[PDB]
């Protein structure tokens, strides 16, 4: 590995754990084994948003062109957000395409990653069927977005409606993160839900 | 000089070391920030276990070197 690369790298992920942010618990970095190369990220909710007291595991590669590219970030805890795809927690943000910096950190990233949670840019978006439900009906998104980061991220209970739908469907025998992710993206509709469903 | 240790699923920190220091004053430095109890404690480095008896030199430990904690069930 270049020695730009791995000294950077080293140097960031001290900084971040370091860091204030750290020290409230909004943001924190992980090794995953003895290498600098693959990094777990994890980021808070932000408050006064759907995803307020959850907290989202981030898989972060350090590419060998670093700090020339930006990292490869994705979300490993489900998410329902404009900008990050629902089922593979693919990331749409300026930072890690074609505005990264090399001056831009990972203490730096994951902040951006913490605002990208409160301020979407649905005209940017990563998951069609999020985006349009949250320009569409906006309080829906923002229950099922409570309800995603409450079943995903630990965040406390949501909406008991969307939990009484997701009951009479598992009793038929469907799974229940399937029934959850049917529900969610056919916006609540328990028949085309259904309908969804039983294609498994 | 400074190491990183790990469990590598979910905890992850560095401390201040000296080569001279004991794999026994380095689990009392992981208890320290962690609470931990070092009977609890296992570090390992480079697949081999690592006894509170030698130093961080006895086993070549550097600067920057990443160690394994793995908490045992009690």
């Amino acid at each position: 590995a270049a020695n730009i690369a791995v000294q950077r790298i080293k140097r960031e992920f001290k900084e971040v754990l370091k860091s204030e942010e750290t020290s409230k618990n909004q943001i924190k970095v992980d090794l995953v084994d003895e290498n600098f190369t693959e990094l777990r990220g994890e980021i808070a909710g932000p408050p006064d948003t759907p995803y307020e007291g959850g907290r989202y595991q981030l898989e972060i590669k350090i590419p060998e062109t670093y700090p020339f590219n930006p990292p490869k970030v994705r979300f490993i805890t489900k998410i329902w957000h404009p900008n990050i795809s629902s089922v593979t927690g693919a990331i749409c943000l300026d930072i890690l395409k074609d505005q990264w910096a090399a001056a831009m950190t990972l203490r730096t990233v994951l902040l951006s990653l913490q605002a990208l949670l409160a301020a979407a840019e649905p005209d940017d978006p990563q998951d069609a069927v999020v985006a349009n439900q949250y320009k569409q009906n906006p309080e829906m998104f923002k229950q099922t977005a409570r309800l995603w980061a409450h079943v995903y991220a630990g965040a406390p209970v949501s909406s008991p409606e969307y939990t009484k739908k997701i009951e009479n469907l598992c009793a038929m025998g469907f799974d229940r993160n399937a029934v959850i992710v049917a529900l969610s993206s056919k916006s609540w509709d328990v028949e085309t839900a259904t309908e969804l469903l039983l294609s498994n | 000089m400074q190491i990183f240790v790990s469990t590598f699923v979910g905890l992850t920190i560095m401390l201040e070391v000296e080569p001279s220091d004991t794999i026994e004053n380095v689990k009392a430095k992981i208890q320290d920030k962690e609470g931990i109890p070092p009977d609890q404690q296992r570090l390992i480095f480079a697949g081999k276990q690592l006894e509170d008896g030698r130093t961080l030199s006895d086993y070549n430990i550097q600067n920057d070197s990443i160690l394994r904690l793995v908490i045992r069930l009690r």
